[PDB]
């Protein structure tokens, strides 16, 4: 690129737009590369972005005011090469040269999306998508991205006990572990149980399983239900997506039963989006008709 | 424009307010809190809004090179009167 | 347009001394000793 | 009055302690230039009653000037202990008072106050000669704001 | 090819005790070798 | 090209040795030192009467910082974060979150005086001349904590050393 | 800060151990984590006697890797301040030596003068010392109007101020016997001990970087370096004093024919765009934006190129990683080579005169310890 | 493959030989350094402190590394006897000021959320 | 100069030192693995660890080299290569006003015979490298710590020792001395990941792997 | 400042202070930012 | 607890330790060490000072910048205490005069201030108080020291129900006022020891032990209410004590007894001076009575600290008192003393 301009005339200016509380539009910065449009109508499947007008004053907007609804809307931020489309929550919060990037995964969806966690001064600002092909590929769904502030909402940071009246009052570790220990050595078997949550680490799952077993108990329940009858958890293929989503493109006809993947596994649908677009997949789902 | 906290600590524009239990407030006792009374948040609420008329305004920030990198502001959203991001000065069209 | 950057005068700056200017102040060795001895004889007399 | 006599004596005891205090250096780094570049005729300090003199047993205030490395740290501490009481130390330069440029490096302590009880801080990288002259002036004014004999009499 | 009182040691090369790193910084650490992931914006 | 310094070949004639012998016997080079020093004595001194008068400075002088403001009082800082991106001692820390009127301007501008170098890279890095090197230097403090500046301290100095700074930057923007 | 520990065979010394390191800041280690522009004031803090000359070494070094030459105007300003540092350094060098001996008045006449050129630094850069003026691409700012006349007035009177420095030291038999026949260094020992600058010049060896490999614009200027006969601390003292006289003429030659032109190379990728250009040109904003975040990317390679700093052969050996940050810059300093031969240097002499040897060696603990 | 150049050692024998009179020099070094540097710690305290530092460098099995520890080891004793070092330098190995880092799982768990 | 922006290049110097590089190569081809001239007209010699004494002595007394001014000696430590410590000397010849760079390679354990026989200037340009980097040079008069605290551990200028180091000093009342402690920072030295994700120079492009 | 005063603005200080160090009106450093995270407020329900 | 008060950091100087101490009258023998042992792991110590600021200079280094906030206070100014312990999680009371002064008799220094500060701190809702008193606090002792020590002890114990009263026996250290006192006899007649000192088999405690004991008392949850009794590691008799210290200090030892009331005149003469009284007739009774053994109160080892031996960490003060004769002489040269160790 050059080091100066021969430009001495004026620059065109276009008004902003409001298509979301996440995407922020400074459309004077737009270079009309049409990446958002092709992303919207080929990856997210929503045909609402476009370039209205011609000549030079045309705008890559939406004409009629719109509310960008796609669950892959957050990736529109990472594809625009300029600051024309930007993440509203992260806007004016950090600059790239100070954000230490750590590669991690997602837990919001059961795809384990490879993501980049931006960290600065003991806190996280914005979440970026990594690349692994079978996992999230190059895009992540919205709530995977705009969830950092959740870590800044209600936080459990101290041990808790019921006080003399019951009221939850902050306490040291000693009282917390002493309280559990007294009722842990007592009681046995089905008396001591465990219910698994949504975001539970495999390291913690083993630790609970060992702890519950060392006190002679097997009641480690889980949130969602899967019939133990027949084979249950015994056979690995019962509870596994054995087809390795990277192989869904290889498939020809998809049969989705009792699910809304566009809302449950957006990236899994995003694979179908890509696969069906190029590999000509034949989709068929029974259940409630949801887009 | 400044508002006074219950403990008397004048809050700054960022909104910082050491509460009663914040032990670090002792740094302020026997001393004075430093607050810029001129609150840049409200110095544009009263600023006059320019009735310059054209589809695009060249906002340079006044003082020529002493202002901010000059930007072109578009006046087509009649709902929102255009503001220079650098400046905060408020510009509106003469009803298009 | 016009350029008014800092510049020397329209010819050149005045010539500047560059060598040592150590002067020779005093009398000859003969004169110094002669006046010293002459004072001694005066003082003795 | 009982308080008046101790007031007059206190002033007399510290009136020239702020005018006859004689600075002491260690002259570590570029701050050691203004250290005595003030002893140069322009910003005369000999007129102010102060005059630079090492003599660690016979000096009043030391102007810590330069970057404080860990390797020298014993030397400063042994000097300040050998320093007679009353004694004051002046941290000249960003490196001396707070590490400054090299704050993140491995071979400089982050500020002199981590090593010696540090009086008036004169900032600068380096502090332009009169800035310390102003800082020295503040130190002498601080000397007036003292109730040495007054506190003793109150006890 | 070359020999000057040649030394032949099969032990895997390890400085550790000579590089001066502390014990908790040699036992309780984790190092993940990888290729920097490109910022998806660029 | 070069010239020698030490070599003198002092002539050994009767007259020349007399001058050398006289110089040694009745000291003459030493009395020259006395004459030079006495001539120095009878000359008015160069000392300056601080604080009643302080030595000259320049419009480019780099001293205590100050966060300036627009003609109407708006903060010039926008948290573009260029200043600490070039701050050689990393003395600048900046955070920004939303401001009430839709804006998302800065909250934190702490230039640690005990870390700062006064190189002036910050004021050159600023595209809106928000942070500047003020002319003041008499801000010595007896507490390390005082030199640790914050946003309010910076803004107050901007309102204190305002007219002087405005004139300096008006007398220096052509050079920059 | 000097920890000289050394042996007393009675009053006679047999080996001196200069435990340097008392000011050791790992400058190159911090340089590894800063861009080229950010690392620049480190060199400014290296030789805090002739500071602008250190900028000269770092600049041309980065110019050499970048394959970018400074504009002709900026070349002439640099040598003007380069020789002012030479005036700065030799004034400190001769007097601190004289201060070590016990001469006080030369210290304060010369240090009265030091304010004038420090004041000049204020007008041109904004600081008394650590100007941070000379940068890759030339100089940051232009000369303030009338500054050239002011330095002319100072220079036109400065040759007068040298005379007394010569008059009461060069002729003083006290200064002679306290500075002659001490620190005598033979020619081959000086050269093979790594010595640089005056030790070469003092000991009779005809060599000078400013003339043998004339950097910058030293080509046009003409003068004569003062190589002497013996090479002892006295001979180097005349070389120091004569260098100030020589520096005065070098100041004269650049002053009277200062060329017109820009102060920075017309390369926005290496020189920041002008403030007026910054707020009008889209490229200027981009180039200025990234230049102050990461800076110019320097092509890979390595150079050592050195200049004739008034301390001696001062060079920097930087290796570029192909990015906008240096990989490693070895801080070659005349003082480290200067002091490397201290063991021999104080040999054959007692304490009260090897302190004079310390004075003539021009040792400053920012070039060695960094 | 295993071909490396020596500095002082070929076999562990001579490698352990070097650390032998290195101990010998250090063993006789304790009585003078404590008295001459004016400490408070006892003579046997120093002797075992020398002793334990040997045990830290005991798990290495390479003649190639031990000598590098030997030269580092021989790079300190002369710094003590010739009063090069100072009280803050030689009492530093007598790690005294710092609090004792917790060792059991609970105490580390209680102090902070770090390994 | 029709292109004042670029640094003008010279070719008469370019080929002459190129020829001299061949000259030294033929004279002793036992140690010189390869010779590289530079666009900056700084020819460099790449030698073998055992070759330090021969080439250094060769450039010192030879009638066509006479390189007897030791400019500097340093290390360019490169983790990605098995010989991390890259010992490099710089030589200057007054007679033919040229500067020669001789570069070696070394591991942490391999020694280098001291060059004090060639130049006694290296005496202190040897000590700091052993301190700053850790590589030890054999048959040297002294290997003392010259640029670190007394009792300091490790080697700072390596690419392993962090900027802040491991130990920090502070004066404590109980002991009445300035004692050490594990480092703690008021501010963590922030990271500036500033290497652009766009290729800068096609000329110096790394060959594909 | 005689002859032609400098420019006049509202926000310039009405009067120039002195060095307030060592006096009750000193400067105190403090965090200008806001507390990032907030704890989980426990409801005060009667119980169970 | 409070969000800012939760502890972080690897116990470093800038590690928030949660402790917000308000050590009263810390410009003293124990105050310097406890502040150091408070600022070492980052405890916000707000020390009230009443003397010249210069006398508090030695306290700034033992703490990160902005951690040691000095404030002025007065014993008769109630608002002074209310300010210093206002935003204080914990309060450490150490004020005590080892001699008699005009403005403060011995009644107030252990009745007025200790009760007033305890009352206002409870009124200010503090969470701890570690007011200290000598192990020999004895209202039956004719000395006004030990009378007022326990006379006001009930008030602080009552007004502060959870007040962790501290009972150290003999805090020997650098400026201990006993070891340095015993060597001062060199210029006060050769060792005038009453009855050759056959009355005070004692267990003295080193300052690091007690000062460490205090900082545990803040972090130990059980410290509330329970009065601990800090003791030494070894019982030593005066003639054994003074002979030992006169041997490590190598000062000539010439013990010499006399009638007790002679010391009353000796005590009187030293108190008459218009400055710091070198000798008080009170403390001679204190050193006369032995180490009263109180076994019910928990000792030093209960908190979890071993008591460093007297002979081990003592050379520090004795070396200062050696003349040039045997100044460089080491520690194992001297003979340890007759351990009775009851
Ligand atoms: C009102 C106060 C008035 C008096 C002020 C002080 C006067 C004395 C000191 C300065 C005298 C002039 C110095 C001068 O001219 O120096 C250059 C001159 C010339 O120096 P020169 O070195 O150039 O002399 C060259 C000639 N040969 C080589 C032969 C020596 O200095 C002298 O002439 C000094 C003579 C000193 C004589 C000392 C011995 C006799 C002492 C008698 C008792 C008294
Ligand atoms: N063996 C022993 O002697 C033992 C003693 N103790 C107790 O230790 C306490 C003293 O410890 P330490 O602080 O080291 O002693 P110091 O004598 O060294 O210091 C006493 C402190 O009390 C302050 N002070 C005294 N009176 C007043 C007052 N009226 N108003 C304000 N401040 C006042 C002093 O202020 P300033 O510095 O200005 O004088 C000083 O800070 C006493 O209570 C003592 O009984 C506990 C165990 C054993
Ligand atoms: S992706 Fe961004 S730059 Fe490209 S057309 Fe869409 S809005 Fe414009
Ligand atoms: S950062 Fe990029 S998108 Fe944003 S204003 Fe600059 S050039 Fe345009
Ligand atoms: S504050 Fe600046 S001038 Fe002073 S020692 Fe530090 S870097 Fe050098
Ligand atoms: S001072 Fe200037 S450069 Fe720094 S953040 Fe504010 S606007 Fe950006
Ligand atoms: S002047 Fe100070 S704050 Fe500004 S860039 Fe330089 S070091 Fe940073
Ligand atoms: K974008
Ligand atoms: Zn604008």
């Amino acid at each position: 690129g050059s080091d100066r301009s021969r430009f001495l005339e004026g620059k065109r200016a276009v008004e902003d737009k409001n298509i979301g509380p996440l995407v922020k539009t400074i459309m004077t910065r737009c270079i009309q590369c049409t990446r958002c449009i092709r992303f919207a109508s080929e990856i997210a499947g929503v045909d609402d972005l476009g370039t209205t007008g011609r000549g030079n004053d045309m705008q890559v907007g939406t004409y009629i005011e719109k509310m960008f609804m796609s669950e892959l809307s957050g990736n529109i931020i990472d594809i625009c090469p300029v600051g024309a489309l930007t993440s509203k929550p992260y806007a004016f919060t950090a600059r790239p040269w100070e954000t230490r990037k750590t590669e991690s995964i997602d837990v919001m969806d059961a795809v384990g999306s490879n993501i980049v966690v931006s960290t600065r001064t003991g806190e996280v600002m914005r979440i970026l998508p990594r690349m692994h092909e079978d996992i999230n590929e190059e895009w992540i769904s919205d709530k995977t991205r705009f969830a950092y502030d959740g870590l800044k909402r209600q936080r459990l940071t101290q041990p808790m006990i019921r006080n003399e009246k019951g009221l939850l009052t902050y306490t040291t570790w000693e009282d917390a572990l002493s309280r559990v220990a007294g009722m842990l050595q007592s009681f046995q078997g089905n008396d001591v149980a465990a219910i698994a949550g949504g975001l539970v680490d495999a390291e913690a799952l083993v630790a609970l399983k060992d702890l519950l077993n060392r006190v002679d108990s097997d009641s480690l329940c889980t949130e969602e239900v899967f019939p133990t009858a027949g084979a249950g958890t015994d056979l690995r293929s019962n509870y596994l997506l054995n087809t390795t989503i990277a192989g869904v493109e290889e498939a020809d006809v998809i049969l989705l039963v009792g699910t809304n993947p566009r809302f449950e596994a957006p990236l899994f649908n995003a694979r179908i989006r890509k696969s069906w677009l190029h590999n000509d997949l034949k989709v068929a789902l029974i259940g409630s008709p949801v887009d | 424009g400044v508002r006074t906290s219950p403990t008397g600590e004048k809050v700054t524009h960022t909104g910082q307010a050491y509460d009663d239990g914040d032990y670090r407030r002792v740094r302020f006792s026997d001393r004075q809190k430093e607050v810029n009374e001129n609150f840049a948040i409200d110095l544009i609420a009263e600023q006059p809004v320019s009735e310059v008329g054209s589809r695009v305004i060249s906002c340079d920030g006044g003082g020529g090179a002493l202002g901010h990198p000059r930007v072109y502001i578009n006046l087509d959203k009649e709902t929102k009167t255009g503001t220079c991001g650098y400046c905060g000065l408020q510009f509106r069209q003469p009803h298009h | 347009s016009k350029v008014k950057q800092d510049m020397p005068p329209p010819g050149g700056y005045g010539p500047i001394d560059y060598k040592r200017n150590l002067p020779r102040r005093g009398l000859s060795g003969y004169s110094m000793f002669a006046v010293g001895i002459g004072t001694l004889l005066f003082g003795y007399w | 009055r009982g308080e008046y006599v101790v007031a007059k004596l206190d002033d007399l005891v510290n009136w020239a302690r702020r005018s006859s205090l004689w600075p002491m250096t260690f002259g570590l780094a570029c701050c050691a230039v203004e250290m005595m570049h003030m002893a140069a005729p322009r910003y005369d300090m000999d007129r102010f009653g102060v005059v630079f003199r090492a003599s660690p047993r016979q000096s009043d205030v030391m102007i810590v000037a330069g970057t404080l490395t860990n390797k020298m740290a014993p030397a400063l501490r042994k000097v300040y202990d050998q320093m007679p009481e009353p004694r004051y130390v002046v941290s000249m330069g960003s490196c001396a008072n707070g590490g400054g440029y090299y704050h993140y490096s491995y071979s400089v302590v982050r500020g002199c106050d981590r090593i010696v009880p540090v009086d008036i801080y004169v900032p600068g990288c380096p502090p332009t000669a009169e800035a310390l002259l102003y800082g020295i002036l503040q130190l002498q004014r601080k000397i007036k704001r003292e109730k040495r004999l007054r506190i003793w009499y109150r006890r | 090819t070359q020999d000057t009182q040649l030394i032949a040691v099969d032990e895997k090369l390890d400085i550790t005790t000579l590089t001066g790193v502390p014990e908790e910084h040699i036992k309780t650490r984790k190092v993940r070798i990888f290729v920097p992931a490109r910022n998806n914006m660029q | 090209t070069y010239k020698f310094v030490n070599m003198r070949e002092p002539s050994m004639d009767m007259k020349s040795v007399t001058d050398r012998a006289a110089q040694t016997l009745l000291w003459t080079e030493l009395v020259r030192g006395l004459g030079m020093t006495l001539s120095y004595l009878f000359r008015e001194p160069a000392t300056i009467n601080y604080p009643f008068e302080k030595g000259p400075l320049s419009p480019r002088f780099r001293g205590e910082h100050a966060l300036r403001r627009y003609p109407s009082g708006e903060e010039r800082c926008i948290a573009c974060k260029l200043c600490e991106a070039v701050c050689p001692a990393q003395a600048i820390t900046i955070e920004a979150e939303p401001r009430a009127d839709g804006s998302r301007r800065t909250t934190r501008y702490d230039i640690d005086m005990t870390k700062c170098i006064y190189c002036g890279f910050c004021q050159e890095a600023c595209p809106v001349d928000a942070i500047v090197e003020g002319p003041n230097f008499e801000f010595s403090t007896e507490t390390h904590e005082e030199l640790l500046y914050n946003k309010e301290k910076l803004l107050n100095n901007g309102d204190k050393w305002e007219a002087e700074i405005a004139a300096n930057i008006q007398a220096d923007y052509l050079y920059r | 800060v000097l920890r000289l520990v050394m042996e007393l065979s009675g009053e006679m010394v047999r080996k001196c151990d200069p435990h340097i390191g008392l000011l050791h800041r790992g400058t190159e280690k911090l340089i590894e984590y800063k861009t080229y522009l950010q690392a620049l004031p480190y060199f400014d803090r290296l030789d805090y006697v002739s500071m602008m000359c250190n900028e000269q070494a770092y600049s041309l070094a980065v110019e050499k890797l970048l394959n970018i030459q400074p504009p002709p105007r900026a070349q002439w300003i640099r040598v003007l301040f380069g020789e002012i540092t030479r005036l700065l350094n030799h004034i400190m060098a001769v007097t601190t030596h004289a201060l070590d001996i016990g001469a006080m008045t030369p210290f304060f006449w010369m240090f009265e003068e030091r304010e004038k050129m420090f004041e000049f630094y204020e007008r041109v850069s904004g600081a008394r010392m650590h100007a941070a003026y000379i940068r890759p691409g030339g100089v940051h700012q232009d000369l303030p109007l009338g500054l050239l006349d002011d330095i002319y007035e100072f220079s036109k009177n400065f040759s007068f101020r040298i005379d007394e420095l010569e008059e009461m030291l060069t002729n003083n038999r006290i200064w002679r016997n306290r500075t002659v026949d001490i620190g005598v260094v033979t020619a081959e020992d000086a050269l093979n001990y790594g010595f640089s600058g005056v030790m070469l010049r003092g000991s009779g060896i005809q060599w000078d970087l400013r003339k043998t490999q004339p950097y910058d614009v030293y080509d046009q200027v003409e003068f004569d370096v003062p190589i002497g006969s013996r090479g002892d601390c006295y001979d180097r003292y005349l070389c120091r004093v004569e260098e100030m006289r020589q520096s005065l003429r070098i100041i004269s030659q650049c002053l009277n024919k200062m060329p017109p032109g820009e102060i920075k190379v017309d390369d926005a990728k290496v020189s920041p765009p002008k403030r007026a250009e910054m707020k009008t040109s889209m490229e200027s904003l981009i180039h200025h934006f990234k230049l102050y975040t990461e800076g110019y990317q320097v092509p890979p390679g390595a150079t050592y190129t050195a200049i004739e700093a008034p301390k001696g052969e001062f060079g920097v050996y930087l290796v570029s990683d192909g990015s906008s940050r240096p990989y490693r810059c070895k801080i070659k300093a005349p003082g480290f080579a200067h002091l490397a031969g201290l063991d021999k240097m104080s040999k054959g002499h007692m304490l009260a005169d090897v302190v004079a040897i310390i004075g003539t060696q021009d040792i400053v603990f920012g070039e060695v310890d960094r | 493959g295993t071909s490396v150049k020596p500095i002082f050692s070929r076999d562990m024998n001579e490698a352990k030989r070097r650390v032998r009179e290195l101990y010998r020099a250090w063993y006789r070094e304790v009585p003078n350094t404590v008295h001459l540097f004016q400490l408070d710690i006892s003579v046997k305290q120093g002797r075992d402190k020398v002793r334990e530092m040997f045990m830290k460098n005991a798990h290495v099995t390479d003649p190639r590394v031990v000598d590098l520890l030997v030269i580092k080891g021989k790079m300190e004793l002369e710094e003590t006897i010739n009063v090069w070092k100072q009280r803050t330098h030689i009492m530093r190995f007598f790690h005294e000021t710092e609090a004792p880092r917790p060792t059991d799982f609970l105490s580390k768990f209680y102090v902070g959320h770090d390994p | 100069d029709t292109r004042p922006t670029i640094r003008p290049r010279n070719d008469v110097v370019h080929k002459q030192l190129s020829a001299f590089g061949q000259y030294v190569a033929e004279i002793l081809p036992k140690y010189v693995q390869q010779v590289q001239v530079s666009c900056f007209n700084e020819l460099e010699i790449f030698i073998h660890p055992d070759g330090v004494i021969p080439v250094l002595t060769f450039l010192r007394d030879h009638t066509n080299a006479q390189f007897k001014s030791l400019a500097d000696l340093t290390a360019v430590d490169v983790p990605t290569r098995q010989n991390r410590f890259e010992i490099v000397y710089n030589l200057l010849s007054l007679r033919f006003n040229s500067q020669i760079r001789v570069k070696t390679y070394t591991d942490e354990l391999t020694p280098i015979e001291s060059s004090v026989t060639v130049y006694k200037a290296a005496n202190w340009y040897e000590r700091e490298i052993w301190d700053m980097f850790g590589v030890f040079f054999a048959n040297h008069p002294d290997l003392r710590r010259i640029l670190t605290g007394y009792g300091f551990e490790g080697h700072p200028f390596r690419k392993d020792f962090p900027l802040s180091g491991y130990v920090e000093l502070r004066y404590d009342d109980e002991v009445k001395r300035v004692v050490a402690e594990p480092v703690e920072l008021a501010q963590e030295f922030r990271k500036f990941d500033l290497n652009s994700p766009w290729e800068a120079f096609p000329a110096y492009r790394q060959p594909p792997e | 400042p005689t002859t032609k005063p400098p420019t006049a603005r509202k926000y310039i200080w009405t009067n120039h202070k002195f060095n307030v160090s060592g006096t009750p009106q000193q400067y105190v450093p403090y965090s200008t930012t806001r507390k990032k995270i907030q704890e989980w407020v426990p409801p005060s329900t009667p119980y169970k | 607890l409070h969000h800012a008060l939760i502890p972080h950091g690897k116990g470093g100087r800038s590690s928030v330790s949660g402790i917000v101490a308000t050590v009263f009258g810390a410009t003293g023998f124990l105050g310097r060490y406890v502040v150091n042992h408070l600022g070492r792991m980052g405890s916000q110590v707000i020390v009230p000072y009443r003397c010249e600021p210069y006398d508090t200079m030695h306290l700034r280094p033992m703490g990160d910048l902005g951690q040691i906030i000095f404030m002025e206070w007065n014993g008769k100014d109630k608002d002074s205490i209310r300010k210093v312990v206002e935003h204080s999680n914990v309060v450490i009371n150490l004020v005590g005069r080892e001699w008699e002064t005009k403005n403060f008799d011995f009644e107030d220094v252990f009745v007025k201030i200790p009760h007033a500060i305890a009352q206002v701190s409870k009124e200010a809702g503090v969470e701890k108080l570690i007011h200290i008193s000598h192990l020999n606090a004895d209202i039956k002792s004719p000395s006004r020291y030990l009378r007022s020590k326990a006379v006001g002890e009930k008030e602080v114990r009552a007004a502060f129900p959870e007040a962790t009263i501290i009972k150290p026996s003999d805090i020997f250290g650098r400026e201990d006022r006993f070891l340095n006192y015993f060597a001062s006899m060199r210029w006060f007649g050769g060792v005038p020891l009453i009855s050759l000192g056959k009355e005070t088999v004692k267990q003295p405690v080193y300052i690091v032990d007690v000062s460490k004991g205090i900082i545990n008392a803040i972090k130990d949850p059980d410290a509330k209410g329970k009065t601990f009794a800090f003791v030494g590691p070894n019982r030593y008799l005066l003639f054994d004590l003074v002979q030992y210290i006169f041997a490590v200090a190598y000062r000539p030892f010439l013990p010499y007894p006399l009638p007790h009331f002679a010391y009353r005149w000796v005590g009187r003469l030293f108190e008459v001076s218009p400055f710091e009284p070198w000798t008080t007739r009170d403390k001679v009774e204190r050193v006369h009575m032995s180490d009263m053994t109180l076994p019910h109160l928990p000792g030093l080892e209960d908190l979890g600290i071993q008591a460093t031996p007297l002979e081990l960490k003592a050379i520090e003060v004795l070396r200062r008192h050696r003349t040039y004769r045997w100044l460089t002489s080491e520690m194992e040269d001297v003979k340890p003393a007759k351990t009775v160790n009851i």
